[PDB]
């Protein structure tokens, strides 16, 4: 026998998770390619960063604690 | 691991990449800079905070990532306790700043092996009352080592429970009802398994985290990564998308925020994992009251799911995922109801195609398969 009695609780939601439930990181490591702004800048990968809208983008990694922010660096 | 600089440049490039995809940017400052008597050194955030503030900038903050193995990285050990301090100096600073709103979260600590358990355990009790979310991490295996059994083992999958459970233990403890994410998490450690974390077979570990995930709590999960070197990412290096992109957008367009309960009335209880939410109301298909199953069959035979009362004859939408061959589970590419899922152009996705089921059919899962069912005028009160 191949077939399969589900039982639902429907009563009350248990949880509400966040609309943003799915979201994603770009690792900091990213940071340290030379062509992060050809990447980023791309049409075609922001057309499927649009598709996980609404989302949170975490920037961070191991190389979180080995990133320091220099203004004058271009 | 070596120090590395980058510029106003790189901070734009990524503000605009997520400002332009309507994702909310939340960015990790370096924990490792530290006074003399090893407090944190808030200077150089205070720079970025300053330059961001300076271009209206709308950033959400994290402090450090994986604290526990901070000895490890670089020789340095930060107790929880201190850590705590840390993130309360890095409050008053955005409360100073034109953000004084903006969103902090942490640790960022790994998954609660003993000696990390304790580090949670102390960062919240010290720090605590300035986070919004307590961040962790969660990995099934190490990339190294992973082989294609480990991602259809539902022994591998069930590891995850525990890891929960010993989380909420920890923030229940501490800080009661506070909000409890995932904060980076995927397949496998180590940028991913090769072949494995790229492939159909990922969607298993993936589907089910996020099942397990809205079940037990966990209001946010953070897919490590959307892009990038490490295989578990959702787009390649060409800008195509892999099978857990497809999967992530159909979970997005299908899956409510309410989460409710399904279950197998088998024993077994195992191979085949069952998640109920109330339907996504934004999916102009669907309606008030309309639930979403979604469903892994980790059988390797088709199994055929019967709904309960009152739901038996009611009109259901297939969304059945499978691997485009000749590569099976190990396909980079997926079809949807029997059809490939392909970006019509540069700037356009497909429609993701329902297949109606006759009225009081039993749902069929083939086998090694995962699937969506939108129970349509279903009318339940709690999803109203
Ligand atoms: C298939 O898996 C078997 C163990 O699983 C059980 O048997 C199959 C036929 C299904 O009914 C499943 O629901 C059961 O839990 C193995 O022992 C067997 O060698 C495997 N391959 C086959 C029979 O094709
Ligand atoms: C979580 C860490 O925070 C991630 O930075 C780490 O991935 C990075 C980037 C990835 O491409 C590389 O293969 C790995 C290991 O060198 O570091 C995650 C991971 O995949 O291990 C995880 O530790
Ligand atoms: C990174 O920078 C800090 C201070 O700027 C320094 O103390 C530390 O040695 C550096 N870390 C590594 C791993 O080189
Ligand atoms: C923090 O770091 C800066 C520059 O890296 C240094 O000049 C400053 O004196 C440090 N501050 C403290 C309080 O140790
Ligand atoms: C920043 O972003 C979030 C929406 O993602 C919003 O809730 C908040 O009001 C924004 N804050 C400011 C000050 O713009
Ligand atoms: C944690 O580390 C701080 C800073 O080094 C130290 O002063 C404190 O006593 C430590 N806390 C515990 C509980 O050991
Ligand atoms: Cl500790
Ligand atoms: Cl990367």
């Amino acid at each position: 026998q191949d077939v399969v009695d589900l039982d639902f609780f429907t009563q009350e939601p248990l949880h509400l998770v966040s609309p943003s439930f799915l979201s994603v990181t770009i690792d900091a490591n990213l940071a340290t390619d030379p062509r992060f702004l050809i990447l980023l800048g791309s049409p075609k990968l922001r057309t499927l960063a649009r598709g996980l809208s609404p989302a949170y983008l975490r920037f961070g990694g191991t190389k979180t604690d080995f990133l320091i922010f220099d203004p004058k660096k271009e | 691991f070596k120090n590395s600089t980058y510029s106003r440049s790189s901070v734009d490039v990524l503000y605009t990449f997520a400002n332009c995809s309507g994702l909310d940017l939340i960015f990790g400052l370096n924990a490792l800079l530290r006074t003399a008597d090893l407090q944190w050194n808030s200077s150089n955030a205070q720079l970025l905070l300053d330059y961001c503030s300076s271009k209206g900038y709308n950033i959400s903050w994290e402090l450090g990532n994986e604290p526990n193995s901070f000895l490890k990285k670089a020789d340095i050990f930060i107790n929880g306790s201190q850590l705590g301090e840390d993130f309360i100096q890095l409050h008053k600073l955005l409360r100073k700043s034109t953000f004084k709103n903006a969103k902090l979260y942490g640790p960022d600590v790994g998954q609660p092996r003993r000696k990390t358990a304790k580090m949670l355990k102390s960062f919240l009790k010290a720090g605590g009352e300035v986070i919004d979310s307590v961040t962790w991490h969660h990995y099934y295996l190490n990339g190294r080592t992973a082989t294609r059994e480990d991602f259809l083992n539902p022994d591998v999958l069930d590891i995850f429970i525990s890891s929960v459970q010993k989380v909420f233990q920890v923030v229940e403890s501490t800080r009661p009802g506070k909000k409890v994410w995932l904060g980076e998490t995927s397949s496998a450690y180590g940028g991913g398994a090769p072949l494995l974390s790229d492939t159909f077979a990922a969607g298993f570990m993936w589907l089910d985290k996020l099942g397990l995930s809205a079940r037990m709590g966990i209001e946010v999960v953070m897919r490590q990564v959307f892009f990038g070197a490490g295989n578990y990412h959702l787009v390649d290096e060409n800008f195509d998308p892999l099978p857990d992109y497809w999967l992530s957008l159909l979970f997005k367009k299908l899956v409510g925020t309410k989460v409710l309960m399904a279950s197998v009335q088998g024993s077994k209880r195992r191979k085949l994992r069952v998640y109920l939410h109330c339907t996504n109301t934004d999916n102009p298909r669907y309606k008030e009251g309309d639930l979403t199953l979604y469903a892994i069959n980790l059988h390797n035979v088709t199994k055929y799911l019967r709904l309960p009362y009152p739901f038996s004859n009611k009109q259901v939408d297939k969304y059945l995922l499978r691997p485009l061959g000749p590569h099976g589970l190990l396909s980079k590419s997926v079809q949807l109801n029997g059809l490939t899922l392909k970006m019509v152009d540069d700037q356009t996705l497909p429609p993701l195609m329902e297949k109606p089921l006759r009225p009081g059919s039993s749902l069929g899962l083939p086998a090694f398969s995962y699937s969506f069912f939108v129970i349509r005028n279903a009318k339940v009160a709690a999803c109203i």
